[PDB]
């Protein structure tokens, strides 16, 4: 709970020596938020000169294998995505160590709600919330000074009353569905603008860092577009060209879509992988593929000019093209595609929206590279993170690509697996929630990267439900190939279509602690994310049946 | 013009100016090409729409009446680069590629005409070198009047204007500048689109830099431009004019050939060499779908690479490498073996014949009905020189030519004297023979021998000669039973087959640039013990096939049989690099003919 | 030698065995010699390292499937599979050469 | 004594060095004060650097930038040393057939550094292990000599003062040798006539008859 | 024993060498640094014109507590008449700073935001200066004979990065000919 200012010129204080430092990033971790908030947050560091080693961690209990394996003199530490929820107070213990303590933790989340421990008790933290959520969360004010410290028989029941007026209060609060609020690049972009930095790298990694979860809600980020917009217009690159320049040669806004892989791919499969095509216009049907082609035959535009390279497409269908989805997209209900959101520009090498160059950065996480196999496994997920932190480096472009291209295979896998399981209709209504499992089919391996299945019941609950009135439904989808029945599992939630009454707090956060709380036999929370866990078949099945009763939402 | 100037302009900045951070790549590719003599450059569209897009807008529209002033330019651009003034500078070519969007060949009709296509298909045969003009002037049969004609691509009769008349000029031949232009004969890709019908063969033309740049019969790439000639309504014959042509992977080889070099591959090459397991790794990356049949699996490999071939003074010289025999019951693989053995050779042709798919087995000189005059009209053995040969159907092969098979094999080459032509030309061919054995496992009980055709002696022609024999029997099969399953949904076997990859396997289409490697290095030899071992081995080999026939049996052994395993010395060799061959090297290679020797005990 | 702490020419140069004996001998005592040469200065040299010349001056390592931490000298930095870092070209000349570091 | 002519002539050393033809005498009447006023800062920057956890209870720039110059400076010798040891063993054998002789310079203090003629010698004396038990049994009698024969020849070589080397000419000018037309200097070549030179031209030749204005410091590489 | 190169400098070591050069900066800064071969200086003014070595300019624009001054021999207008004087003087290089390439690239990759103009303008003209230049040597290659050599004006990146093909050659030449003899 403090303004940036204080604790960075504070982390400067126990930050230049040599050998260094010490203080070290933990880049928590696969999920894309920290990505270029590490990046940008490298760079400061890297600007001021300060030493720093680099920790892309995968696992929640790996985390502790982390802390407890070598932290020695070190006189401060940075931790992102993680302890929104569980303190590492009781996960590190710590203990004092030798007020004015020998060192300084700092932790960075948009998942809510937030711990407890995280506000008060400072000890390890250094509560980084500030200033999004102050809130108050006069709940937690009387959390601990209400609790703090805790006619003497009637006076008895009546503190431990008052005592149950907060345990009744304090239990409704961290009993409460998880969410993310915003995107911690933006944090640390008003974090740099008030040191008086910015980079229209910066607001372009903030842009990719905002964007990164445009597929989940907004909700901020529909906001967020005057926060960047505003800064778009703070950036003024020239009064005019200065043509190209082949250097900056930088971003400006444009008719971006929803529609997926546009400028790198034919226009057809543009609108044939994409998600908002994909349930509105019924795309595992061919009644919509058709009826696809209807949209052609009111757009003019030939199924060969479908099939064409969005490169070659001639100027005319360029600049015609978002004036005739005007006169034809709003016939179908798809007048909600365009978006007048922020595009890269490296001119010779091409112009990527945010949007786009968001997918393949998500490409490399899954691809492009008894128990200690799948240890050697997600250690080979955090070994191809690397290639995506390079690949958000503009130094070479050309690596990227590959991710690129790598987002039409993923898609090619998933797309069609979706149909695949559509046309079997695995879908289980069962009464309080929509759920399905996956017991095979091909590239299952590639369905253990949890965010395949993320995007995979992203890309399916859009699909399950527009809504597909009505009362949309939460979800869970489980898959497994190798390990003996891990059986990768998730939770999922419905999105509305653009038109967000309220935030929907996924309650499987809690569910899945209350199974774990249950007989919790095979269960495994070793995922970093409550939406996720391991769970062997054996006991996955009646994980269903505790999983049916309690209904908790 | 001078619009055509403002767009001569436009590429110039367009090249100058041009940046990938940030040296300017065509502008480096000149100067580079210059001292090449290549006068020409491969520019990317990409590059080009990432510059301006305008100038595609109207490139893509008319590019015909554009190409040459691209060119106009950029053969300006070298004056500016090449040299520095106050010689002579030959007119430039360009070639240009890009990623762009495949087209099929069957859909190709008017609509895109004039423009550009991207797409392969395959080249059946090559026309002869046909040179053009580039430059020519004329003085007049009767003013005299000196007329200068740049000769431009891309007909155009002579103009007449200084009787005089009605068109009084002849070419000033002695000074006139000249180019090669090609006429590619071109096929669709086999696969698609023949419907029910048969494969289409659209005309191209290459020039300059482009010629002979494609070998008959291998798989590319032509972008071009879709145009029309008259060609003796209106009628005009259909075709494509050539810019730029890309080689499909590789296709490089020709000729001499190409690395070139990648560093990685030596290494790479040599790891190899240092793997134990090589040699039996190549012989799993030759049949995924095949599990078993290991010993002629060993049998492939030690073909492709090339054997020993030593040209000795005097004119004597001995082949390689060899011929082997796939002769065995249906359910041998062996089809399916063979058609992965084609798609290995980096150069062959399928025979399945009679000769493939309608080509004489040996080349058939046939006259042109038009301007008379015979001549050879290549061959499926000939096409195939330096490459694979394979063979289905080898009991019904042509019975006449079957003999220029019986030679080809051996002398390495066919001799045809007839009708004008005498030279005898190179089929360096090494034969694998497919043919199902008469009646199946019917001449098991009988004389093994004569199974081919009506004499013994085609066995002493091949080399490696294998009965391949499935019984029934039990658990050998029910683990390829089990292996069947998983190849076929979803490809349970080919998934399995990626990890080995990963672990230990060979890509394959890598194995194409390993045998395309080490046949380019020269001919490895053996150490003079395993040779004397193969003067022991043999010597009691042929001591026990006249023992083995003290009972009178007709048969089978030659002393081109003991040279036929000396040649596979030499191959398996070949796959270690090493000039050099070990006892026990040449040793495997002994007990990999030995099945062949029991075939002749059975 | 190669680099820090050398500590020894035992399984560096492979060949061992397929190097002939008194060549074997030969070049271990050669490296006796050289240890000399690192007697000789009090530079210090860091002949065998800094071959290349210095910039600028810190660089991004990235550590691959080494562990470590041998990092007892100067400062202890902890190296772990996917590791990389912030740090000046000093304390890379060592790893980098010892196989353990990478990226520059 | 400046210390600044003091790298500069390291760097003069150095530059000449790894392009000479072959060795050249090792300058340590100015090195000496060099090799020593390295560790004198080396050891000074720890006590302020060290001295900077005083404050502890904000300009590391010159510290880093001290400490880089040391780097910098030191890796500067190791090329300059490093490519001596190498002309010393490519030219071991000349080195003691100018060593055996009397006349002219030997290596003494002179050419070699101490740890120089250590190596030398030490390197030269194994070599004479390796190659004498190896292929010296074995050693029939006119053979058992490592030098001259005479043919051919063997090292001998690399008294080559012939080779060709790029050279950039200066001198502090009397505006001596200086005869025009602008700018001196002579002489002329073994086989051929004058060119001659000038300062501002750099003049590419064989390495004998430049060798002296290396000795005269009349010349960069 | 450093194998490579050997006898020519690598092109990143004579970047090294060039790197030892002066020039001015515009400090943001108003200990000591102590140093060796620095001189300079107390505390030294910002916002003014001051001489310093690149390499450390280089480091603290890395911390950009300092400002590089564009080379006054770097320009548009300049590069015009020294490229024309090129080109009316078909044999002699004419006049370049000498350390320049690698000045090029060195200010380009951090330097860059100190010039007014030089993206898109000066590499095209340093390209093609070191083209028409480049074309002056190899042209000058076909008087190469033993033994004269006269490289006149020409740098030492443009120098060493050929330097083994005119030395070996050479010896090859002047060794056989008086061999002659
Ligand atoms: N490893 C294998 N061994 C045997 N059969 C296989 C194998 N893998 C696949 N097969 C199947 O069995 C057949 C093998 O070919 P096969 O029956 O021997 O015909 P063939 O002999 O190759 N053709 P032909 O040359 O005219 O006799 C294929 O059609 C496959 O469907």
């Amino acid at each position: 709970i403090s303004q940036f200012s204080e604790a960075y010129n504070k982390i400067l204080r126990n930050s230049s020596s040599h050998s260094s430092c010490q203080l070290v990033i933990f880049v928590s971790c696969l999920n894309i938020d920290a990505l270029c908030a590490t990046k940008m947050l490298s760079l400061l560091f890297k600007k001021q000169l300060v030493q720093s080693q680099i920790v892309p961690i995968f696992g929640y209990s790996e985390l502790r294998r982390h802390y407890s394996q070598l932290d020695d003199n070190i006189n401060s530490l940075l931790l992102v995505g993680f302890g929104g929820v569980i303190d590492l107070e009781a996960f590190l213990e710590i203990d004092p160590q030798e007020q004015s303590f020998r060192r300084d933790i700092y932790v960075l989340d948009a998942h809510r709600p937030w711990n407890l421990d995280n506000i008060f008790g400072s000890q390890i933290i250094q509560c980084f919330d500030d200033g999004t959520v102050d809130d108050t969360l006069g709940e937690q004010k009387e959390a601990y000074y209400k609790l703090l410290e805790l006619n003497d028989l009637s006076k008895r029941k009546q503190r431990k009353k008052q005592i149950h007026e907060y345990e009744g209060v304090l239990e409704e609060y961290y009993s409460q569905g998880t969410t993310v609020v915003n995107s911690i690049s933006a944090q640390i972009y008003s974090l740099l603008s008030a040191i008086g930095e910015t980079n229209l790298s910066n607001l372009w990694l903030n842009i990719l860092g905002t964007t990164s979860l445009d597929i989940a809600y907004a909700q901020v980020y529909n906001r967020l577009y005057p926060l960047l917009q505003d800064e778009v217009k703070r950036l003024t690159p020239s009064s005019r060209n200065s043509v190209k320049t082949p250097d900056t040669l930088t971003l400006n806004i444009q008719p971006d879509y929803y529609l997926f892989l546009l400028r790198h791919s034919s226009l057809y499969d543009s609108f044939y992988y994409s998600n908002y095509v994909n349930a509105k216009l019924s795309l595992w049907n061919e009644n919509g593929k058709k009826r696809l082609h209807k949209m052609f035959a009111r757009m003019g535009i030939p199924l060969s000019t479908a099939q064409e390279t969005w490169l070659y497409m001639d100027h005319s269908i360029k600049r015609e093209l978002g004036i005739i989805f005007d006169k034809n997209l709003d016939r179908y209900g798809l007048q909600d595609i365009i978006r007048d959101g922020f595009v890269r520009t490296l001119g010779y090498r091409g112009s990527i929206s945010a949007s786009e160059f968001v997918e393949a950065l998500t490409a490399l996480l899954e691809v492009g590279n008894s128990a200690q196999k799948l240890t050697n496994l997600r250690k080979r997920w955090v070994s191809n993170f690397w290639l995506s932190w390079d690949a958000l480096d503009d130094r070479k472009v050309e690596l990227l690509n590959r991710g690129i291209q790598l987002a039409q295979d993923l898609q090619r896998a998933i797309f069609n697996t979706g149909v695949a399981i559509l046309e079997k209709k695995l879908i289980k209504h069962l009464r309080i929630y929509r759920l399905c499992v996956l017991q095979d089919g091909p590239d299952l391996d590639l369905y253990r990267n949890p965010l395949t299945l993320l995007r995979l019941g992203n890309w399916l609950i859009e699909c399950c439900a527009e809504s597909e009135d009505k009362q949309l439904l939460p979800m869970v989808l489980a898959s497994i190939d190798e390990n003996t029945d891990t059986y990768l599992v998730a939770g999922l939630t419905p999105r509305y279509p653009r038109g967000t009454k309220k935030p929907i707090l996924n309650n499987f956060s809690m569910a899945f602690q209350q199974i774990t709380a249950e007989t919790d036999a095979k269960v495994r929370i070793d995922n970093f994310e409550s939406s996720i866990i391991e769970i062997r078949r054996e006991d996955l099945s009646p994980f269903l049946e505790k999983l049916t009763l309690s209904g908790l939402l | 013009d001078d619009d055509n100037t403002e767009i001569i302009k436009s590429f110039k900045n367009f090249i100058l100016e041009f940046r990938l951070d940030s040296q300017f790549i065509y502008r480096d590719q000149l100067r580079n090409n210059i001292l090449v003599k290549n006068y020409s450059l491969t520019v990317n569209m990409e590059h080009l729409i990432g510059y301006n897009e305008d100038i595609y807008k109207k490139l893509s529209d008319e590019p015909s009446d554009i190409i040459p002033l691209f060119e106009t330019a950029i053969t300006q651009v070298a004056k500016r680069i090449s040299i520095l003034s106050r010689n002579s500078l030959p007119t430039f070519q360009l070639i240009l590629n890009s990623n762009a969007n495949q087209i099929p060949l069957r859909d190709l009709d008017s609509e895109h005409v004039s423009k550009i296509v991207r797409l392969s298909g395959i080249i059946i045969s090559t026309s002869v070198l046909s040179s053009r003009a580039t430059y020519l002037s004329i003085m007049c049969r009767n003013c005299r009047h000196t007329t200068s004609i740049t000769i431009n691509n891309f007909t155009v009769s002579l103009p007449r204007s200084c009787n005089c008349g009605p068109d009084p000029y002849i070419i000033i031949h002695e000074s006139s500048k000249f180019i090669d232009q090609q006429f590619l004969k071109l096929q669709e890709i086999p696969e698609l689109v023949p419907v029910g019908e048969m494969p289409r063969n659209l005309t191209m033309t290459c020039d300059r830099y482009l010629t002979n740049k494609v070998i008959p019969g291998t798989r590319v790439t032509i972008v071009g431009i879709y145009s029309i000639y008259n060609s003796k309504v209106a009628i005009r014959t259909p075709y494509i004019k050539i810019l730029g042509i890309q080689s499909d992977v590789e296709t490089s080889s020709i000729w001499n050939s190409v690395t070139m070099f990648t560093e990685e591959e030596e290494e790479e090459f040599l790891q190899l060499s240092r793997n134990p397991k090589l040699y039996e790794i190549l012989t799993n990356s030759i049949a995924p779908s095949i599990f078993g049949n290991e010993d002629i699996k060993k049998a492939i490999v030690c073909l492709l690479m090339g054997g020993s071939k030593k040209i000795l003074p005097d004119g004597m010289r001995l082949r390689g490498d060899i011929n082997v025999l796939l002769l065995g019951d249906p359910g041998t693989a062996k089809s399916q073996l063979l058609k992965f053995v084609e798609k290995v050779s980096p150069i062959a042709v399928y025979t399945s014949g009679k000769g493939s798919s309608a080509a004489g087995l040996t080349a058939s000189v046939q006259r042109d009905p038009m301007t008379r005059e015979f001549y050879l009209e290549g061959g499926a053995m000939v096409l195939a020189d330096g490459g694979v040969v394979c063979i289905d159907e080898f009991d019904k092969m042509r019975d006449e030519d079957r003999v220029a098979i019986h030679e080809a094999m051996e002398q390495q080459t066919i001799s045809i004297a007839k009708a004008g032509i005498t030279t005898v030309l190179n089929s360096r061919t090494s034969v694998l023979a497919a043919a199902n054995p008469i009646y199946g496992r019917y001449d098991d009980l009988k004389s093994p021998g004569d199974n081919i055709d009506f004499q013994t002696t085609i066995l002493s022609r091949f080399d490696m000669i294998f009965i391949v024999k499935d019984d029934h029997n039990e658990e050998r099969d029910i683990s390829i039973a089990n292996h069947v399953i998983n190849i076929h949904t979803g490809n349970a076997n080919a998934m399995q087959n990626q990890q080995e990859e990963n672990g230990s396997e060979i890509s394959i289409e890598k194995m194409k640039r390993y045998i395309t490697y080490c046949r380019l290095k020269c001919a490895p030899r053996l150490s003079p013990q395993a040779a004397e071992k193969l003067s022991s081995n043999f010597v009691t080999i042929r001591k026990q096939l006249l023992i083995n026939e003290l009972e009178s049996t007709e048969r089978p052994i030659t002393i081109r049989q003991l040279e036929a395993i000396i040649r596979i010395t030499e191959s398996l060799a070949k796959l270690e690099l090493s000039p050099i061959a070990q006892e026990r090297h040449v040793d495997e290679a002994i007990r990999l003919f030995q099945a062949s020797t029991m075939d002749a005990a059975s | 030698n190669g680099l820090d702490l050398m500590s020894s020419i035992t399984f560096s140069q492979q060949d061992t065995n397929n190097l002939s004996h008194q060549e074997q001998e030969y070049l271990k005592e050669y490296c006796d010699l050289i240890t000399d040469l690192k007697s000789g200065d009090l530079v210090d040299i860091d002949l065998s390292g800094s071959l290349v010349p210095p910039s600028d001056v810190f660089i991004d390592v990235r550590v691959l499937k080494d562990a470590g931490e041998i990092q007892t000298e100067y400062g202890v930095f902890n190296l772990i599979k996917d590791s990389q870092f912030f740090v000046r070209q000093s304390d890379v000349e060592r790893l980098i050469q010892q196989g353990y570091l990478q990226k520059i | 004594v400046s210390p600044q002519q003091d790298f500069s002539d390291l760097m003069k050393s150095w530059k000449n060095e790894r392009c000479s033809p072959e060795l050249l005498p090792y300058p340590h009447q100015l090195m000496k004060r060099l090799l020593n006023r390295i560790s004198m800062q080396s050891q000074l920057i720890e006590n302020i650097s060290m001295g900077f956890l005083d404050m502890q209870n904000e300009s590391k720039l010159p510290l880093l930038c001290m400490e880089t110059e040391l780097e910098r400076l030191k890796f500067v010798i190791r090329s300059y040393i490093r490519c001596r040891l190498s002309k010393i063993d490519k030219f071991s054998l000349y080195l003691r057939q100018l060593n055996e002789d009397e006349n002219s310079l030997i290596s003494l203090t002179d050419l070699l550094s101490k740890d120089e003629i250590k190596y030398h010698d030490t390197h030269s004396l194994i070599w004479l292990k390796l190659v004498n038990d190896s292929i010296l049994k074995y050693m029939p009698e006119e053979l058992q000599a490592i030098n001259d024969t005479e043919g051919s020849v063997n090292m001998i070589d690399e008294p080559d003062w012939n080779k060709f080397v790029f050279i950039h000419v200066n001198g502090p000018p009397d505006g001596e040798n200086e005869f025009g037309k602008p700018c001196y200097t002579v002489t002329i070549p073994d086989l051929k006539e004058e060119v001659e030179l000038t300062i501002g031209s750099i003049y590419v030749m064989r390495y004998e008859v430049i060798r002296d204005l290396l000795r005269d410091d009349k010349v960069a590489l | 024993l450093p194998a490579h190169l050997q006898q020519t400098f690598s092109p990143e070591e004579i970047q090294f060498i060039v790197e030892n050069e002066p020039i001015k900066i515009f400090p943001r800064i108003t200990w000591q640094l102590i140093t060796t071969d620095d001189k300079a200086l107390n505390n030294m003014v910002a916002m003014r014109s001051t001489e310093v070595v690149l390499w450390i300019a280089l480091l603290l624009k890395q911390q950009s507590k300092c400002s590089i001054v564009a080379p006054q021999w770097l320009t548009t207008k300049e590069l015009d008449r020294k490229i024309q004087y090129e080109k009316t003087h078909p044999d002699r290089f004419s006049e370049l700073p000498w350390n320049w390439l690698v000045l090029a690239r060195i200010l380009f990759n951090k330097a860059k935001d100190d010039f007014h103009d030089p993206i898109h303008e000066l590499r095209g003209k340093i390209q093609d200066l070191r083209e028409i230049r480049q074309i002056k040597v190899l042209k000058g290659l076909k008087y190469l004979n033993e033994s004269h050599l006269q490289l006149d004006n020409l740098s030492l990146l443009e120098i060493n990065e050929l330097r083994p093909f005119i030395t070996e050659i050479m010896d090859k030449l002047r060794e056989i000919h008086t061999a002659s003899l």
